[PDB]
RNA sequence: GGGCCUGACUGCGAGGCCUGCAAGCCGAGCAGGGGCGAAAGCCGGGCCUAGUGAACCGGUGGUCCCGUGUGGAAGGGCCAU
RNA sequence: GGAUGACCCCAGGCGGUAGGGGAGCGUUCCCGAUGCCGAUGAAGGCCGACCCGCGAGGGCGGCUGGAGGUAAGGGAAGUGC
RNA sequence: GUGGAGCCUGGGAGUGAGGGCGCGAGCGAUAACGUCCGCGUCCGAGCGCGGGAACAACCGAGACCGCCAGCUAAGGCCCCC
RNA sequence: CUGUUGGGAAGCAGCGCCAGAGAGGGUGAAAGCCCCGUAGGCGAAAGGUGGGGGGAUAGGUGAGGGUACCCGAGUACCCCGUGGUUCGUGGAGCCAUGGGGGAAUCUGGGCGGACCACCGCCUAAGGCUAAGUACUCCGGGUGACCGAUAGCGCACCAGUACCGUGAGGGAAAGGUGAAAAGAACCCCGGGAGGGGAGUGAAAUAGAGCCUGAAACCGUGGGCUUACAAGCAGUCACGGCCCCGAGGGGUUGUGGCGUGCCUAUUGAAGCAUGAGCCGGCGACUCACGGUCGUGGGCGAGCUUAAGCCGUUGAGGCGGAGGCGUAGGGAAACCGAGUCCGAACAGGGCGCAGCGGCCGCAAAGUCCGCGGCCGUGGACCCGAAACCGGGC
RNA sequence: GGGGGGAACCUGGGGAACUGAAACAUCUCAGUACCCAGAGGAGAGGAAAGAGAAAUCGACUCCCUGAGUAGCGGCGAGCGA
């Protein structure tokens, strides 16, 4: 018996073109350019999932640094002090305290100054 | 080994049969594959790039046209050209070993015997060729058409009367075959067919 | 047992290897042929059993030996097939060429020669020849060697 | 169609009971005046072909 | 340097070196019949590593294995070159 | 572990071209099928932010369409761009 | 020394254009992103990740998946960062 | 047959009936019983056939003994040159014959692979001869055959249109609906086209007609954009719009970021290929081999062509094949054998698990799978070579 | 009585090359493709101046097998009773 293409390729192409919705020009209209764009997009998302963890740690550290310098020490002294005081609140929560609970963050600065 | 109900004007007697104890499903599958393959027509066919109607002329020069190079238009790259590795007329039959067929036959009957779905009969009372007659005989025989039946008898008149029934498959004893046995929920043979069956599996 | 229960045993019907059907299969593109060269081509190599890339082949450098024959061919002569005493153990009474041919021991068109592997039986054994030891063993066992011509 | 026996092999080689391939040693067809008795004598024996070459030759003899 | 000599053996060959193959290389020991030596022993060419060429086809000497109905023969095989 | 992939627990491996092996998805056709799904709407088309699946895919829902389609389990290939 | 170790038999391959770097030589001119070998390495196939401004093979390190958690490597900590 | 939903019943429901017929195709949808059929039967005045039956006719028919008349001529035969055969000059016979020479009539002649002898086989140089075999323009039956880029080149007015001086080359192009009920009439328009009306179950089924994807073009709407550096995405946050601790759309800013494929030591590469979309497009099949694997049987395993049956039924058939012994160039011997003087040494060979019973196995058969040989053998592509024509 | 036609099949008279031999000439492809003459529903062949070892068989044709055997072969590729 013969098995022609039939419906199979159109359905395969429509799955790809649906994923490429929103892309520019033929990148969302042509099956070939959509798939090439999707190849890059998939690698980017994987790479940026990793990169997002670093991006947010940088931001925390910058905010933590500025809150520290209002109390007369720098970030790197503040982190060492927390290490010697045994405090393990992470940078996501330290940065939130720096903005939302300045009293609590100040007492943390106190503990860090005292630990050295 | 097996106790087989017989249907008689003198009541449901019992006959003993030396049917195999072990039903081997893979082997039964091998017989059916053979039965279904050897009946194939093998008439699918296509045309090669040599058998298609076009000329062997090179459609345009090798070089300097700006097109891809080509020879004749029967090449399978062309719409309307030959088929690459299409079906050709083919013989699907093969010689399954005789002992596998014979032993397959016995296992298919033995499987029906072990379910209680095998029934032997001495005669078919008033079955003289008419469907309504075989129906009346079947009713008393316990064959109400709720189960498909493979009817194996040499009585030509009995086969003619039963054969139009959607739930009956009819065979002469020399035609007993495992595909037809396994196709049907019940097995009914007269004592004569039961005997040519025994001669075959011996 | 019905048709929807008929199944081959595991491994009785394996799927084929389909090449040139896509990256995920592991056999896409070059279709397990590697890259270029004569072997990748449709039509492929010269017979690997013989050809050696142009050098004189392993086989052709070895010497011929023996009678190869001449036209008009094989000289017709009587041929013998050995049958051991052990193979005769199944028989009783009188074993002969025609009988051993039936049981699948002797091949048609061959004269019978009894050889001496195994134990002789008290049998009348008709044959075209006997090894020295087959004679010894058959006499000593009470059997009777009858020698045809 | 059915394979053809290679007759160059059939004239040079034999398959033994266990499937080894045995051939006559090379090198004493001629130029023998200055070869020692040891060379002539040992070149008159059969030898067992190395496994890779023996497998190829056996494929050439499908009906032995 | 001299004496006697032909082992510059025949039939084999445990075991190895080398090595893709095919080749190449070393070889104790047993038998036959020898050489030299009182003997122990040595001798299967040459202090050693180059001095060489697989097959196919054909010549020659031997062998007396095959011999196309049979006996021969033709022509082959085998051993040596 | 329990007893034979029932599932759980602990540990370890899991970059990859040529290439070797394994397990699956889907397409056409046959048995299953004188069956079963179907005008209270087949196939195909167009949607979906929902469900299942690692994935290839499979469901389900709405719209279109207007007459076909075809299960568990197996079989065969003009089988996936 | 229990390792995606080793050995045996067999089925299937692909490869037989390498390249950079370190070290050891030859060739070259104590030239070449030169060339030809040896030992090793990486790229090839890790054009995946951090550093080196950018950059296959230099330094760091062998990416199963997820996390808006933590510790480090080379390299960094005036601003871009 | 009735009811019922429906444009329509064959669907569903009630109650029946036929069947040597429940193959299949129609009918407004899905029908054994409405139609065409199917099973089972029946049928030729005329022409054709008639291999079967019957009848003619042609033709066919003894034994000794003697006689030695006849028994296929430029033939046999030999030589030369070639062909045929498995035979390529080979030890080269046989069969055929272009050249030369050239018989005999059975006590004649040819053959059994040079030749000779022996022993046999056959009767050359005249002719005919059914059947079993091949093929498929034609008709029919049937498909794990195609379904409009497929299947014949052609489903259709095709060997046409068109191309070529000619030989020759050689397309595309199927589908309204159940029924034409194929849209009277009015309105804008020169017409085309449309808007109403009307038909229809349906009219984006309206003839440029089933379904009606994609590229491509346009109208409307949401978000967004004129200080901005870009393989066009991705991660984050915010704004707006939409659907109702959530999600979809959009993208302002910030971070990161060198297309795909091919070929390469190495490509984003300024190296190859691709305008975009849709459809067609490349590892197969037969036979043999080798190994693996699922079964059958096991010192055995297995049939081939056929024959009989069946009409999607299987069986019969042992001729033959592989295996059961090897070694040797062979004669030959044989669990051995070959080299050899060897009784030497060496090469190549030789030897199940349980309690008579299971089980397992040599081997072999069939299925499946990898790979090999033979074929075009994964697909496309030369320049060329040859034949017959134009 | 002939003439001319007929898809394929058949017989006879002539008869390539690419290709294969990983070059090529013998060899192969192949007495194939093709040209020509003729036959007919078939055609050819056919009633032993046979076979070839069986003290044997008994026209011819065709299928299976014998058998990729016997042999043939730049004893190569291959060919093949
Ligand atoms: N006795 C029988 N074979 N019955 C078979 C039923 C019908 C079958 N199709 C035939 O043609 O006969
Ligand atoms: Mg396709
Ligand atoms: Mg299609
Ligand atoms: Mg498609
Ligand atoms: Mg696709
Ligand atoms: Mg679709
Ligand atoms: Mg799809
Ligand atoms: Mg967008
Ligand atoms: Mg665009
Ligand atoms: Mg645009
Ligand atoms: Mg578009
Ligand atoms: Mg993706
Ligand atoms: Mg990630
Ligand atoms: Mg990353
Ligand atoms: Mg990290
Ligand atoms: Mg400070
Ligand atoms: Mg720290
Ligand atoms: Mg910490
Ligand atoms: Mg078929
Ligand atoms: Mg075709
Ligand atoms: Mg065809
Ligand atoms: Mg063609
Ligand atoms: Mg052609
Ligand atoms: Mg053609
Ligand atoms: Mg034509
Ligand atoms: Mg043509
Ligand atoms: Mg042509
Ligand atoms: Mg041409
Ligand atoms: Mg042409
Ligand atoms: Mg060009
Ligand atoms: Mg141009
Ligand atoms: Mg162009
Ligand atoms: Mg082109
Ligand atoms: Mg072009
Ligand atoms: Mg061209
Ligand atoms: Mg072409
Ligand atoms: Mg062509
Ligand atoms: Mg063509
Ligand atoms: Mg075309
Ligand atoms: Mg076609
Ligand atoms: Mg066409
Ligand atoms: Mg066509
Ligand atoms: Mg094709
Ligand atoms: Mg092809
Ligand atoms: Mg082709
Ligand atoms: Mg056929
Ligand atoms: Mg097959
Ligand atoms: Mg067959
Ligand atoms: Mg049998
Ligand atoms: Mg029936
Ligand atoms: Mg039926
Ligand atoms: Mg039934
Ligand atoms: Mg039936
Ligand atoms: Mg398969
Ligand atoms: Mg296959
Ligand atoms: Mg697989
Ligand atoms: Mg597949
Ligand atoms: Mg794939
Ligand atoms: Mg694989
Ligand atoms: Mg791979
Ligand atoms: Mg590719
Ligand atoms: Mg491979
Ligand atoms: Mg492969
Ligand atoms: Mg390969
Ligand atoms: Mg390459
Ligand atoms: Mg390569
Ligand atoms: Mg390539
Ligand atoms: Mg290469
Ligand atoms: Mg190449
Ligand atoms: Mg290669
Ligand atoms: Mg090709
Ligand atoms: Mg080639
Ligand atoms: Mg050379
Ligand atoms: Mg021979
Ligand atoms: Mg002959
Ligand atoms: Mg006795
Ligand atoms: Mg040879
Ligand atoms: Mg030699
Ligand atoms: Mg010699
Ligand atoms: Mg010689
Ligand atoms: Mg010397
Ligand atoms: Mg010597
Ligand atoms: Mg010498
Ligand atoms: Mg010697
Ligand atoms: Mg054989
Ligand atoms: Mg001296
Ligand atoms: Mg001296
Ligand atoms: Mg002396
Ligand atoms: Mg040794
Ligand atoms: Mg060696
Ligand atoms: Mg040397
Ligand atoms: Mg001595
Ligand atoms: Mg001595
Ligand atoms: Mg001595
Ligand atoms: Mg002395
Ligand atoms: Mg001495
Ligand atoms: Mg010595
Ligand atoms: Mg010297
Ligand atoms: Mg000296
Ligand atoms: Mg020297
Ligand atoms: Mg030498
Ligand atoms: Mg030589
Ligand atoms: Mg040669
Ligand atoms: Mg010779
Ligand atoms: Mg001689
Ligand atoms: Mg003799
Ligand atoms: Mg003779
Ligand atoms: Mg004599
Ligand atoms: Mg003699
Ligand atoms: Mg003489
Ligand atoms: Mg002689
Ligand atoms: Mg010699
Ligand atoms: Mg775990
Ligand atoms: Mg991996
Ligand atoms: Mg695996
Ligand atoms: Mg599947
Ligand atoms: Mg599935
Ligand atoms: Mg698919
Ligand atoms: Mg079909
Ligand atoms: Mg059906
Ligand atoms: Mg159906
Ligand atoms: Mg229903
Ligand atoms: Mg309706
Ligand atoms: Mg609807
Ligand atoms: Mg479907
Ligand atoms: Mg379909
Ligand atoms: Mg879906
Ligand atoms: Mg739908
Ligand atoms: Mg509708
Ligand atoms: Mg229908
Ligand atoms: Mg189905
Ligand atoms: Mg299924
Ligand atoms: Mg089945
Ligand atoms: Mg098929
Ligand atoms: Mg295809
Ligand atoms: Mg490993
Ligand atoms: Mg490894
Ligand atoms: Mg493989
Ligand atoms: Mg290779
Ligand atoms: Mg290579
Ligand atoms: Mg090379
Ligand atoms: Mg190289
Ligand atoms: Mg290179
Ligand atoms: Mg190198
Ligand atoms: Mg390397
Ligand atoms: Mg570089
Ligand atoms: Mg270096
Ligand atoms: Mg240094
Ligand atoms: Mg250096
Ligand atoms: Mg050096
Ligand atoms: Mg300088
Ligand atoms: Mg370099
Ligand atoms: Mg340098
Ligand atoms: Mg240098
Ligand atoms: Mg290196
Ligand atoms: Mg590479
Ligand atoms: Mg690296
Ligand atoms: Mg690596
Ligand atoms: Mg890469
Ligand atoms: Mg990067
Ligand atoms: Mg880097
Ligand atoms: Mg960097
Ligand atoms: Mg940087
Ligand atoms: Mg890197
Ligand atoms: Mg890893
Ligand atoms: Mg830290
Ligand atoms: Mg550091
Ligand atoms: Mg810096
Ligand atoms: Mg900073
Ligand atoms: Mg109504
Ligand atoms: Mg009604
Ligand atoms: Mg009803
Ligand atoms: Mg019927
Ligand atoms: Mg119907
Ligand atoms: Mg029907
Ligand atoms: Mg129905
Ligand atoms: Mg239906
Ligand atoms: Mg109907
Ligand atoms: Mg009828
Ligand atoms: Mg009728
Ligand atoms: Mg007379
Ligand atoms: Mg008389
Ligand atoms: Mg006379
Ligand atoms: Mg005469
Ligand atoms: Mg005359
Ligand atoms: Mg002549
Ligand atoms: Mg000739
Ligand atoms: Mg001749
Ligand atoms: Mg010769
Ligand atoms: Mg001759
Ligand atoms: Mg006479
Ligand atoms: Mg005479
Ligand atoms: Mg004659
Ligand atoms: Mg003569
Ligand atoms: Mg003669
Ligand atoms: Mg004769
Ligand atoms: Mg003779
Ligand atoms: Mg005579
Ligand atoms: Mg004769
Ligand atoms: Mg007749
Ligand atoms: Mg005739
Ligand atoms: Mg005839
Ligand atoms: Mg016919
Ligand atoms: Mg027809
Ligand atoms: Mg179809
Ligand atoms: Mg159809
Ligand atoms: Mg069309
Ligand atoms: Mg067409
Ligand atoms: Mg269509
Ligand atoms: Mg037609
Ligand atoms: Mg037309
Ligand atoms: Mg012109
Ligand atoms: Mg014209
Ligand atoms: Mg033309
Ligand atoms: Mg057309
Ligand atoms: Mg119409
Ligand atoms: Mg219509
Ligand atoms: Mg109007
Ligand atoms: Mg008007
Ligand atoms: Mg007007
Ligand atoms: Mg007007
Ligand atoms: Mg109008
Ligand atoms: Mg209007
Ligand atoms: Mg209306
Ligand atoms: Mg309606
Ligand atoms: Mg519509
Ligand atoms: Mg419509
Ligand atoms: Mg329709
Ligand atoms: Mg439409
Ligand atoms: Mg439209
Ligand atoms: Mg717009
Ligand atoms: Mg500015
Ligand atoms: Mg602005
Ligand atoms: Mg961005
Ligand atoms: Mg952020
Ligand atoms: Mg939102
Ligand atoms: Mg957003
Ligand atoms: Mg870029
Ligand atoms: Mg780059
Ligand atoms: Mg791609
Ligand atoms: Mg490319
Ligand atoms: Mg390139
Ligand atoms: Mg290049
Ligand atoms: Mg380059
Ligand atoms: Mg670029
Ligand atoms: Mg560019
Ligand atoms: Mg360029
Ligand atoms: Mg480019
Ligand atoms: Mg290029
Ligand atoms: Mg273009
Ligand atoms: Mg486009
Ligand atoms: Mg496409
Ligand atoms: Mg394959
Ligand atoms: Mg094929
Ligand atoms: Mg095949
Ligand atoms: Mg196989
Ligand atoms: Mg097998
Ligand atoms: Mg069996
Ligand atoms: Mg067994
Ligand atoms: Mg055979
Ligand atoms: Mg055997
Ligand atoms: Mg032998
Ligand atoms: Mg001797
Ligand atoms: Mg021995
Ligand atoms: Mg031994
Ligand atoms: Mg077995
Ligand atoms: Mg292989
Ligand atoms: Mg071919
Ligand atoms: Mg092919
Ligand atoms: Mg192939
Ligand atoms: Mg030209
Ligand atoms: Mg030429
Ligand atoms: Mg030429
Ligand atoms: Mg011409
Ligand atoms: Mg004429
Ligand atoms: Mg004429
Ligand atoms: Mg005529
Ligand atoms: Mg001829
Ligand atoms: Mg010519
Ligand atoms: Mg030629
Ligand atoms: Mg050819
Ligand atoms: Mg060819
Ligand atoms: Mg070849
Ligand atoms: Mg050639
Ligand atoms: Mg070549
Ligand atoms: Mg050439
Ligand atoms: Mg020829
Ligand atoms: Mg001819
Ligand atoms: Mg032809
Ligand atoms: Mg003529
Ligand atoms: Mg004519
Ligand atoms: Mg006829
Ligand atoms: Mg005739
Ligand atoms: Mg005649
Ligand atoms: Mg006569
Ligand atoms: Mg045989
Ligand atoms: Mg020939």
């Amino acid at each position: 018996p013969r098995a022609k293409t039939g419906v199979v390729r159109r359905r395969k192409h429509k799955k790809i073109l649906k994923l490429a919705k929103g892309y520019w020009g033929l990148r969302s209209k042509s099956f070939r350019k959509a798939r090439e764009t999707l190849f890059a997009a998939g690698n980017y998302a994987y790479a940026h999932r990793k990169r997002r963890k670093r991006d947010f740690r940088r931001l925390w550290i910058v905010r933590i640094n500025a809150a520290c310098r209002q109390h007369g020490l720098n970030y790197s002294t503040f982190i060492h002090g927390l290490k010697k005081a045994g405090i393990e609140v992470d940078r996501k929560n330290l940065a939130d305290l720096a903005v939302r609970e300045p009293q609590v963050f100040a007492e943390l600065v106190e503990r860090a100054k005292a630990a050295q | 080994v097996y106790q087989i109900p017989v249907l008689s004007p003198s009541g449901r007697r019992e006959l003993a049969a030396d049917l195999p104890a072990e039903i081997n499903p893979h082997l039964l599958w091998e017989v059916v594959r053979w039965q279904l393959a050897k009946r194939r027509r093998g008439t699918a066919s296509t045309k090669t790039r040599g058998e298609v109607a076009y000329s062997g002329r090179k459609i345009w020069p090798q070089k300097h046209t700006g097109r891809a190079r080509h020879g004749d238009i029967g090449a399978p790259i062309f719409v309307g050209g030959g088929v690459v590795f299409g079906p050709k007329p083919r013989d699907y039959s093969y010689t399954l070993p005789k002992k596998v067929r014979k032993k397959g036959l016995a296992m298919a009957v033995a499987d029906r015997a072990r379910e209680g779905k095998l029934l032997l009969v001495e005669a078919f009372a008033g079955v003289n060729g008419k469907t309504k007659e075989f129906l009346a005989w079947a009713k008393e025989a316990g064959l109400d058409g709720s189960e498909s039946v493979l009817l194996v008898t040499g009585n030509e008149l009995v086969r003619r009367a039963a054969r139009n029934l959607p739930w009956v498959v009819t065979l002469a004893p020399e035609g007993l075959n495992v595909y037809d046995i396994v196709r049907t929920e019940r097995l009914v043979m007269d004592l004569d067919a039961w005997e040519v069956f025994q001669n075959r599996i011996g | 047992m019905k048709l929807s229960d008929l199944r081959p045993n595991p491994g009785a019907n394996k799927r084929r290897k389909r090449v040139g059907r896509g990256p995920g299969s592991g056999h896409g593109k070059t279709a397990t042929r590697g890259h270029k060269g004569q072997k990748s081509r449709s039509g492929g190599l010269k017979d690997p059993r013989r050809f050696e890339g142009g050098r004189s082949t392993t086989l052709m450098r070895l010497p011929k030996r023996g009678m190869q024959g001449q036209v008009p061919g094989e000289i017709k002569r009587p041929r013998y097939q050995g049958v051991n005493l052990k193979d005769l153990a199944r028989f009783e009474g009188e074993v002969t060429p025609e009988l051993l041919v039936r049981a699948g021991l002797l091949k048609k068109g061959y004269r019978l020669k009894i050889l001496g592997e195994g134990e002789a039986k008290p049998l009348k054994v008709v044959a075209h020849a006997f090894s020295k030891s087959a004679l010894e063993k058959l006499k000593a066992a009470g059997g009777e060697p009858v020698l045809l011509e | 169609p059915k394979m053809k026996t290679h007759k160059g092999a059939k004239k040079r080689v034999k398959i033994t009971a266990s499937g080894k391939v045995v051939a006559m040693k090379t090198g004493k067809r001629h130029l023998n005046w200055q070869k020692s008795g040891k060379e002539i004598r040992q070149k008159g024996r059969k030898f067992v072909l190395a496994k890779p070459e023996a497998e190829r030759i056996k494929l050439l003899l499908p009906y032995e």
